[PDB]
């Protein structure tokens, strides 16, 4: 799912009439025009900021996973950020990376890119740590596979079913996981949804700056 | 007084190695707030880090009826 | 109940206050309106542009000139105020989708949190949702929701299931929990210790497949009454 | 239109991540377990 989009800003009387100051005179008894649209891309600019933050800013701590990565079986190495990367990443997301490629200026974001794996890290380190219950307060450990018999009384089976087959639950939960990687190292337009958003936008910007021929 | 961010280049304000919410968004991680103004890399939160272990858990004992505003 | 009701009380009076004492509380309605405002303004101000033509006044254009070029003056006058015409209107109509997505956004707050009780997660409030109430404001609606949040959290220890004469029982609702040295069950947003029995517990197989299970007896209830 | 989209990212990361869903085909295909949030370039990908 996108979010947010390339931050741009448009500087008018320098792209209107370059470096010709007669031309800024004869500009100027036009009236308010670039002021009209300095601020609507200004209004988009904070808008897509107000998105990035409401979307991952929801939890006020950042939790921190326990050194001791065993959970009853299953393996989270693949989504758990990685010490050795200087990034501080995680092989999907790393790989998602990986995958994704005057008078007209493009403001960076908010919220830089490690910001946001902080962010990331922290709402997997406390939905594994602490079930779900530090989305609606204080957190509260308990054992995962507590917490995945509990979700499974959520969708009507008894926990039995999950605690005489946990071995085979955790080896197909891994596998999947697996599965996950190998396809999107594989599949290159299963990102499409969010490189069509760049291929929009700076196309955009090239087409405007066609109009100065 | 001169500071060098990935938005651009920064006069007038001091960098503080201290660490506060963000007031006014700069850009790039920097915010900018007066206290003499001072810029610096906004705080995501207060860590919490929880004690998980495979044969504890933790029972609530009270409550408490909150009432929120919604606009 | 007595505490519930405090509590409540004391919500209540915290919001009233919280709503007097700040003023920015209230920005989203208050943003709205002046947008509207700003949007007329500037529209007036478009008519003291000359948009290139010697004066920005009809009446001048015709007073000072004859027909057949005052006519191009006025032609130059009319298009640029049509342009801008059709900028406000243009701008209106992305505001008013927006208020659109936020008014189906409102009614459906508005049907699922009051009238009813919604299971989502914030979508009714932070924590676990009871109730809320609706409220009329200028161009706008403010929502009192009144939820549920848990504290004084308190450490225990745990086992799946309870091994008992070669039977695995485990808990019909609630959780198994540990003070110490004895084993209750517990349900699991509020502390109240019970004796494990055999009808808040159900068998299901031998204790030699789950991984934790631990040992204790499993009182019945059955068996004093048949004693006597 | 990115706006509406990220509303409702906002949406599926408060209720599929935070909890669990009980709304049929919100959170992946079948009964809903739980998820998974990761970042990605101008965007997030969801592992239910
Ligand atoms: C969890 O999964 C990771 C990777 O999915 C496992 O790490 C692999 O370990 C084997 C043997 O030690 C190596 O041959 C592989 O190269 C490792 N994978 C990677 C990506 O480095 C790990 O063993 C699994 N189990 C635990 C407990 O972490
Ligand atoms: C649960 O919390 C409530 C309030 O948070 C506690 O009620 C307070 O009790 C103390 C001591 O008895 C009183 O001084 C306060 O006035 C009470 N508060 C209110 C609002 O009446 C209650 O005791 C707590 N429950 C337990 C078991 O500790
Ligand atoms: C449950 O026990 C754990 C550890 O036995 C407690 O975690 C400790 O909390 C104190 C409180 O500040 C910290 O100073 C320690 O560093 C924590 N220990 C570890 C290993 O992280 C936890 O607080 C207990 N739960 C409650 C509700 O008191
Ligand atoms: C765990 O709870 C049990 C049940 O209340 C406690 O056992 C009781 O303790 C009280 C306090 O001394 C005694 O008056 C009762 O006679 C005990 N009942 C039984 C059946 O033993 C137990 O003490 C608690 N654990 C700890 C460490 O205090
Ligand atoms: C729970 O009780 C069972 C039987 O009452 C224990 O199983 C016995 O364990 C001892 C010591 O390992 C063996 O010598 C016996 O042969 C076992 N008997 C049976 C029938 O399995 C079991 O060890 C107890 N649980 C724990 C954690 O000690
Ligand atoms: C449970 O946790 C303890 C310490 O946290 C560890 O020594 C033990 O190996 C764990 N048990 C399993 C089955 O993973």
């Amino acid at each position: 799912l996108p979010v947010s989009m390339t931050k741009t800003s448009v500087d008018c009387t320098m792209y209107i009439c370059g470096d010709s100051t007669e031309c800024s005179n004869l500009l100027l008894q036009y009236g308010s025009f670039c002021t009209q649209l300095k601020r609507a891309l200004t209004g988009i600019a904070v808008e897509q900021d107000k998105n990035t933050q409401e979307v991952f800013a929801q939890v006020k701590q950042i939790y921190k996973t326990p050194p001791i990565k065993y959970f009853g079986g299953f393996n989270f190495s693949q989504i758990l950020p990685d010490p050795s990367k200087p990034s501080k990443r995680s092989p999907i997301e790393d790989l998602l990376f990986n995958k994704v490629t005057k008078g007209l200026t493009v403001l960076p974001p908010l919220l830089t890119d490690e910001m946001i794996a902080q962010y990331t890290s922290a709402l997997l380190a406390g939905t594994i740590t602490s079930g779900w219950t530090f989305g609606a307060g204080p957190a509260l450990q308990i054992p995962f596979p507590m917490q995945m018999a509990y979700r499974f009384n959520g969708i009507g089976v008894t926990q039995n079913v999950l605690y005489e087959n946990q071995k085979l639950i955790a080896n197909q939960f891994n596998s999947a996981i697996g599965k996950i990687q190998d396809s999107l190292s594989s599949t290159p337009s299963a990102l499409g949804k969010l490189q069509d958003v760049v291929n929009h936008n700076a196309q955009a910007l090239n087409t405007l700056v066609k109009q100065l021929s | 007084n001169v500071f060098q961010t990935r938005a651009g280049c920064l006069i007038g304000a001091e960098y503080v190695n201290n660490s506060y919410e963000c007031d006014i968004p700069i850009g790039a991680g920097i915010c900018a707030s007066y206290q003499s103004i001072i810029a610096y890399t906004m705080s995501l939160g207060a860590e919490n880090s929880v004690a998980y272990s495979n044969n504890s858990i933790a029972i609530p004992t009270n409550f408490t009826i909150s009432v929120t505003t919604e606009i | 109940q007595k505490l519930i009701a405090n509590q409540f009380n004391s919500a209540i009076g915290k919001i009233q206050d919280s709503l007097s004492s700040t003023p920015s509380a209230l920005g989203k309605l208050q943003d709205v309106v002046n947008h509207n405002a700003q949007a007329l303004n500037t529209l007036v101000k478009q008519l003291s542009s000359k948009f290139g033509a010697i004066s920005s006044v009809l009446n001048d254009i015709f007073s000072r000139l004859d027909p057949p070029e005052a006519e191009v003056q006025i032609d130059r006058l009319i298009t640029g105020r049509l342009q801008s015409l059709q900028t406000y209107v243009t701008q209106q109509l992305i505001r008013a989708a927006e208020i659109r997505a936020s008014a189906n956004l409102a009614a459906t707050k508005m049907s699922e949190c009051v009238l009813g009780q919604s299971k989502r997660v914030d979508f009714c409030g932070k924590g676990y949702h009871l109730m809320s109430f609706p409220q009329s404001a200028p161009h706008g609606v403010v929502f009192l929701h009144v939820t549920y949040v848990p504290a004084q959290e308190k450490n225990f220890t745990t086992a799946p299931a309870i091994c008992h004469d070669g039977k695995a029982h485990f808990p019909r609702e609630g959780v198994f929990v540990s003070n110490g040295t004895h084993w209750f069950v517990t349900q699991r947003n509020f502390y109240e210790p019970q004796i494990i029995t055999t009808d808040n517990t159900f068998v299901s197989g031998n204790c030699d497949v789950v991984i934790g299970i631990v040992n204790n007896t499993v009182y019945d209830p059955l068996q004093p009454e048949l004693d006597s």
